[PDB]
RNA sequence: UCUAGUGGGCCAUUUUUGGUAAGCAGAACUGGCGAUGCGGGAUGAACCGAACGUGAGGUUAAGGUGCCGGAAUGUACGCUCA
RNA sequence: UCCGCAUGAUUUAUAUGUAUAAAAAUAGAGGUAGGACUUGUUCCUACUCUCCUGUAUCGUAGAAGAUGGGCGAUGGUUGAUGAAACGGAAGUGUUUUAUUGACUUGUCCAUGAAAUUCCAUUGAAAUCUUGUGCGGAAUCGAAUCCAUUGCAUACGACUUUAA
């Protein structure tokens, strides 16, 4: 048994074998759908530009 | 790229250490090297500083024979050889090898004169020294150490460059009425096209 | 290549003070860590703090708000020679501070052999007036009609018949 | 018997024996306090050791893949009739020129390869 | 003793996409090496290769993919050729394991139309008569084809544009 | 009859000041002038060509083969592995780098 | 001849913007510039004088004059067709159209030299004639 | 449990005492050499790196990359003429 | 000993197109018929040709390059001789002329190359000595030993003489 070390991280079929979940994961996901405000604020900036 | 069997290498206003070390190289990648024109090459360093190096290079000599001692070259192309003995290991049948491919020469003798000369020039005065840093050239400290042939060297060398002239001249006349017929040929157009 | 960080730390709460004052830095520094460390360097001489009893609140990166636009920085430094200390005003023309802070390390070590660690940087500040300049060298380049010619280089043959051993003719200029 | 590899041919001879004709080259660890060899400088001479030993699995095989054996008799060789495959029949030197014949013989009769024919 | 049975499935080759059928080919070894040829098909490893004979003499046979240099000219058009007859079998020596004695006195059968069989020469007219067309019509092509491919002083291959 | 290779010249086997390792030659190839461009010359055969004195098969001409198989240092050069190691007295002599394994 | 000012056009030779025109807009330094060009995927940055090469052409340019500025004064002179215009230009040109020649168009360019060098020697000949 | 060799040490960092000083004498701590090859410091018991079965490939340390010599006559800003 | 009819072998061959001769400065005339006249420290004439070094220029298509033609100039390459001219720094090379061979892909057709049916190779030619049939006769030497000398000398060596 096991005669041979195989990179799952290569080996798609051995990842498979470990971890089942990697079918189903779902990398790259969007969530930046929507408005996308701005969160800096007054006191922040005028903080950042001292000196 | 250069893989030619024979390269002829004007040596006037190399530095000599920088032409050396090429040279050496290239001798050593399997290159047959021409130098001529030794007594033009230059050395970065006033006169004085460069002469004293000579001088001190004279003093060193067999205690007990100098006839064994350190054998001191003069001339200007035997000042370059030493320069590239030194970067090869000379001490080996390889170093040996590369060290006679080399041949070094003052002026332009009648072998090499109507062949065509090259420039190195990472070795070039010029472009490696920085204006208004002193600088000597090799065929005058070379007569001032004893080399005895400065003159007919200078003499032959305006002979050579006067027939050069002519030769110039009359290639210069050939390669216009060529250019002109060139010029107004009718492929000329097509050539365009193709960067030609 | 530096950066520019502003770091703000405070002394750890503790019975006595349970407000301790925050306190910031402007600080140039290869990476944050350096930064962090720098922060601690500069603190120690002025406050009864440490690293194991202070700790950092927040640390941002600043980026210049004009990286196009040509400026004069002053900056005031402060080294250790091999005999002493110094304080010393240098100027620099650079479009991002961080721009002249490198030039002014790079300067330091060139002209006076001074290592990062012998250096504290007092301030930097972009200087607005002509007059303010104290540096001929510089406000010359301030100038509406500057002209002068290339600097000498060492030529230029693209990047591949310059690794070229020999060349056909003798360079022209 | 498949793909023989031997690790060294080079036979490890002993040190300075190339000098000294009192010398002889089979092995000898060298014990001296100051020996070169033992302390194993750039440039010595290797000495033999364990690493060097060949695969369990082709060690003593000639490179045919088989084994040679010494048969003094008839008899000898007929101990590898079942073993034709991985012994070979090396005969001996003070065996007779008739023997020898017909050791030769009994060999062909049984496939048994002989490493020493003629 | 008996193996194991190996995990090593056989799947088609993928050629580049510069070998498509009608790319002119730089021929790079052999005895037709430097022969600029065209491409008629890709068989599973190699080309199926004509150049075509009238006008390089270079007759239909295979040239492996790394041996041969794809050029951007412009593409010769093979649509109408019957390639698919132009297979393994075809082009396969006759076994000849076994029943053989290797010797001299064999070159002089086994060169002219002695050795070439029928329908061979018959073919390679038939796809020359289809491609002559295409050639003519582009201008320099049938100079081209003729022409031998060589290196000359100053050509880098790693910066030409073939 | 003319050429199909890149002319490249025999430099010296990989080595450390004073430690040689002639498994692996170093080869420098005309025109190639950067470790970017060598990368066009990996895996292409390369080829040791030279003339003894007795004749095998009518021929005088001998070679040895060769693999280029990554780039040395910054400046074009080339490590290549040869069938057998190339001898040293050939430091400095020419080697013919094939295009035979072509992916153009 | 030419010189380092506010206005001078410059061909860039090092970097990924090799072989553009720009605009020198303001001085930093005796070292950099920066540097601007109408076109849109050149963006104005700061450059090294050793990064570029100084054309002929001087602009009528306002000391740190921005985008919008530079690229209207730029067309309103004639500094695209000026610069084309030239024995520099066309011979940068002809190397960048030799660069990419395939196969064929050398087996073209050939056969095209063949053509010339018949007419060219034939119409020394008859000059010498006279 | 039985028994061997050993009972002349030496070098470095750091803390020291004696001495005018020493490639000196005596102590403290740790790492070493002795019993340690190998890459580096041109050279070298102890310094740097690293401690070793026989090999293939890859990558590194310390140290290098004008030529001798494997590796940029690399890039950036200055300083320096002896 | 020279040519010769022609047999073998070597290397130019470290070949593989391994083709390319101004000189000098570099805040410069780089010079390109360099133009423009009067041959001069002067041209505003030629001014952007300069700066991309040669990524250039010259050559480069044909069984390792075959066999036949229609067009087009009137040229180009090479080889053998002619009489030469110029070459002394190491000239052994460069140029031109009269006869005579071979080729010419400047442009367009015809015949042909295969089975060496997927790479593991070298292609011819001349150049110089050597084995040999010799026609043609031979234009032709010297040194040393043994001797001799005393300008020389331990012995060699040296200076002499010599048939
Ligand atoms: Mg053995
Ligand atoms: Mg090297």
């Amino acid at each position: 048994a096991h005669v041979q070390k195989k990179n799952p991280l290569k080996n798609k079929a051995v990842l498979a074998r470990l971890n089942p979940y990697a079918k189903a994961y779902k990398a790259n996901v969007k969530l930046n759908t929507g408005k996308t405000p701005k969160a800096a604020g007054e006191k922040f900036l005028t903080v950042l530009h001292e000196n | 790229s250069e893989f030619q069997k024979v390269v002829v290498i004007d040596a006037k206003g190399h530095l000599l250490g920088r032409l050396a070390s090429v040279v050496a190289k290239q001798l050593l990648g399997g290159q047959k090297v021409v130098v001529v024109r030794c007594e033009e090459l230059n050395i970065s360093g006033h006169f004085f500083r460069n002469k004293l190096k000579y001088l001190a290079y004279l003093r060193k000599a067999c205690r007990y024979n100098p006839s064994r001692g350190a054998f001191h070259f003069r001339a200007p192309s035997r000042i370059f050889q030493k320069a590239v003995r030194g970067m090869l290991p000379h001490k080996t049948a390889r170093g040996q090898a590369a060290l006679e491919h080399l041949q070094a020469v003052e002026g332009i003798p009648p072998p090499f004169d109507k062949q065509k000369r090259v420039v190195v020039p990472a070795a070039l005065r010029v472009l490696r020294l920085k204006p208004g840093r002193k600088y000597c050239t090799v065929g005058r400290l070379s007569s001032e150490v004893g080399w005895k042939y400065s003159d007919i060297v200078s003499k032959l060398e305006e002979r050579r460059k006067v027939k050069s002239a002519a030769f110039y001249q009359a290639k210069l006349a050939k390669q216009k009425k060529i250019a002109s017929a060139k010029a107004a040929s009718s492929v000329n157009g097509k050539l365009a096209e193709f960067g030609y | 290549a530096l950066k520019e960080y502003q770091v703000v730390g405070r002394k750890v709460p503790t019975e006595h003070e349970p407000v301790p004052k925050l306190f910031r830095m402007r600080l140039f520094a290869p990476n944050e860590s350096v930064a962090k460390s720098r922060y601690w360097y500069f603190l120690k001489m002025i406050n009864k703090v440490k690293k194991a009893t202070g700790e950092i609140v927040a640390i941002n990166e600043i980026s210049e708000p004009k990286p196009l636009k040509a400026k004069v920085f002053g900056i005031w430094i402060r080294y250790d020679s091999r005999s002493g200390t110094h304080n010393m005003y240098k100027e620099f023309r650079d479009t991002t501070r961080v721009g002249a802070v490198e030039a002014m390390y790079a300067d330091m070590a060139a002209r006076h052999r001074a290592r990062f660690r012998s250096i504290r940087i007092l301030k930097v500040v972009e200087v607005e007036k002509k007059e303010d300049v104290r540096r001929n060298y510089v406000k010359q380049l301030l100038n509406p009609h500057l002209k002068f010619p290339l600097p000498h280089r060492r030529t230029g043959v693209v990047g591949l018949a310059g690794k070229k051993v020999f060349a056909p003719h003798r360079p022209s200029t | 018997a498949v793909n023989i590899i031997k690790k060294r041919t080079k036979p490890f001879k002993r040190h300075q024996s190339d000098r000294f004709k009192r010398v002889g080259e089979s092995w000898r660890k060298p014990r001296g306090i100051d020996s070169c060899v033992r302390r194993r400088f750039r440039g010595t001479i290797s000495m033999p050791k364990i690493g060097y030993g060949n695969n369990k699995k082709t060690r003593y095989c000639m490179p045919n893949g088989l084994k040679a054996f010494l048969v003094r008799n008839v008899s000898d060789v007929e101990l590898l009739l079942m073993h034709n495959k991985t012994y070979a029949a090396e005969i001996a030197g003070n065996v007779s020129a008739r023997k020898r014949v017909e050791i030769v013989e009994k060999a062909r009769a049984l496939g048994v390869k002989v490493t020493n024919a003629g | 003793n008996v193996p194991k049975k190996a995990r090593k499935a056989v799947r088609p080759t993928k050629l580049r996409a510069s070998l498509a059928p009608g790319t002119v080919c730089i021929l790079l070894a052999g005895r037709f090496r430097g022969k600029r040829v065209v491409v008629l098909s890709q068989l599973e490893d190699t080309l199926v290769v004509t150049g075509p004979y009238k006008v390089n003499g270079v007759p239909i046979r295979r040239v492996n993919h790394r041996y041969v240099i794809a050029t951007s000219a412009p593409k010769i058009d093979v649509s109408g050729v019957s390639v698919e007859k132009f297979t393994k079998a075809y082009f396969a020596k006759q076994k000849r394991s076994g029943p053989v004695k290797k010797d001299e006195a064999f070159f002089a059968e086994n060169a002219p139309k002695n050795a070439l069989p029928a329908e061979r020469i018959a073919d390679q007219k038939a796809v020359d008569a289809k491609l002559l067309p295409a050639i003519k019509a582009i201008p320099n092509m049938k100079e081209y084809l003729a022409a031998s491919f060589a290196l000359s002083n100053g050509d880098r291959p790693h910066l030409m544009k073939f | 009859g003319h050429r199909l290779y890149v002319k490249a010249k025999h430099l010296s086997f990989q080595r450390s000041k004073h430690v040689i390792h002639p498994g692996t030659s170093l080869v420098k190839i005309e025109g190639c002038d950067s470790k970017e461009e060598a990368q066009f010359y990996l895996g292409k055969r390369i080829c040791f060509v030279y003339k003894s004195n007795k004749p095998v098969r009518g021929s005088k001409i001998r070679v040895i083969w060769g693999t280029v198989s990554r780039p040395h240092g910054n400046s074009g050069v080339v490590r290549a592995r040869f069938t057998h190691n190339l001898p040293p007295k050939t430091f400095g002599a020419s080697l013919r780098v094939m295009l035979y394994p072509s992916n153009v | 001849k030419r010189y380092v000012e506010v206005g001078r056009v410059v061909l860039v030779t090092k970097g990924e913007y090799t072989g553009k025109l720009a605009v020198i807009v303001d001085i930093v330094d005796h070292k950099r510039a920066l540097i601007d060009s109408p076109c849109s995927e050149f963006p104005r940055q700061v450059i090294r004088y050793g990064s570029v090469v100084l054309t002929h052409i001087v602009m009528k340019l306002p000391r740190g004059a921005r985008s919008g500025i530079v690229a209207k004064k730029w067309k309103a002179q004639d500094v695209c067709n000026k610069w084309a215009s030239s024995a520099w230009a066309k011979k940068l040109e002809a190397k960048k159209v030799r660069s990419q020649l395939n196969d064929f168009d050398r087996f073209a360019v050939m056969r095209l030299k063949k053509q010339r060098r018949e007419q060219v020697n034939v119409a020394v000949a008859k000059a010498l004639k006279a």
